[PDB]
């Protein structure tokens, strides 16, 4: 049963949530290989764990920069959640630690690259190719939401493709364990639900809205609301209007009208039937949810590899030092990390 | 076309998160 699987999952999660792992490695145990992504909100590197020779993705945050950006609690959320979860389409923390300058989160490496890269290159995905990825997100959100977690940053940039062509939902910087309503303005303009833009209290329904955005973007090759500046995007999102490409199936358009529903009473994922209004929709009729979860469905695209620690599916970024001060920074702020 | 309008826009690259 799904209910019963989730009950056991929650028991597993709560135990780790209430007693988080802490200080389970050291920077000197890893060989730094390459920057896989980078921004104001930190960076992610491929590293090699020397004791096992396993490759991992290592997120590095500069404690001082986190503080300046008011992301202290959000970062504590990220680490505390990611050490506790366990799901085929999430990369839980294998290790975390900190030093005088930085916070380190070490996770399973997905060598296939960001969905963003393949989506942009290829143009758009077929409806079946998109449905295969969407199915994985639906299951992940069912899992997360059952643990009272909201994700808050769905987009192809955060979705990594693994060796089998299945995805990992990465970057939990805005993820939060909340019962009831929350208020933080966060996420990415194109994927922001109207509630968020209009400064309302909001709930897990914003993730189901973001799903509508992702499915649209995957199938169309561009997002349903775009413009050159965020403010113009926000005007489109709250308008209540969306246009679909002529090639979108009838089933696809119907799913999306119900995901991209400005009215919370009518948004799929937020009705009394919850996620099953999505899972039982005609667009997913061919989807075997257990086969997806078990990862026995054949991926519509498997990525090119040329070995372990291959990075050819990732863009090249300027490589910056990992500096470690001789003075501890922000000790109290990140005491629990 | 909508595709052409997208490709000519400033937001075809990786998109940054926002905040207060
Ligand atoms: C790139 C590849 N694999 C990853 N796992 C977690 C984050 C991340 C980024």
């Amino acid at each position: 049963s799904v209910k019963e699987f989730l009950a056991k999952a929650k028991e597993d999660f709560l135990k780790k949530w209430e007693n988080p792992a802490q200080n389970t490695a050291h920077l000197d145990q890893f060989e730094r290989i390459k920057t896989l992504g980078t921004g104001s909100f930190g960076r992610v590197m491929l590293v090699k764990h020397m004791e096992t020779g396993n490759h991992y993705a290592m997120k590095i945050l500069d404690k001082q920069k986190v503080v300046k950006l008011k992301q202290i609690e959000h970062t504590l959320n990220e680490k505390r959640i990611l050490q506790a979860v366990n799901f085929p389409f999430l990369t839980k923390l294998e290790f975390s630690f900190k030093d005088n300058s930085n916070l380190y989160m070490v996770m399973e490496y997905a060598p296939g690259g960001e969905m963003f890269s393949h989506l942009r290159r290829i143009g758009r995905f077929s409806e079946p190719h998109a449905r295969f990825y969407a199915a994985q997100i639906v299951l992940t959100f069912e899992y997360l939401h059952s643990l009272d977690l909201i994700y808050r940053d769905l987009k192809p940039e955060n979705l990594m493709i693994d060796q089998q062509g299945y995805i990992k939902v990465t970057d939990f910087g805005f993820a939060k364990r909340v019962k009831g309503r929350t208020w933080t303005l966060c996420g990415t303009p194109e994927y922001l639900a109207p509630e968020i833009i209009l400064s309302k209290g909001y709930n897990k329904a914003v993730d189901w809205w973001a799903l509508g955005v992702l499915i649209y973007e995957m199938a169309a090759g561009y997002p349903p609301f775009f413009a050159d500046q965020p403010i113009q995007i926000y005007e489109k999102i709250v308008s209540g209007k969306v246009r679909f490409p002529s090639h979108f199936s009838s089933d696809l358009k119907d799913l999306l009208r119900n995901l991209l529903q400005v009215d919370l009473t009518k948004r799929f994922g937020n009705l009394k039937n919850g996620v099953n209004d999505i899972k039982n929709h005609k667009w997913f009729a061919t989807t075997d949810w257990i086969a997806i979860y078990q990862r026995k469905v054949e991926a519509p695209f498997i990525p090119k590899f040329k070995g372990p620690g291959d990075t050819s599916n990732f863009d090249d970024y300027e490589e910056e030092e990992i500096r470690v001060s001789i003075n501890e920074k922000c000790g109290k702020e990140f005491s629990e990390f | 076309t909508t595709y052409a309008d997208f490709i000519a826009s400033g937001r075809t690259g990786r998109r940054n998160a926002i905040h207060d």
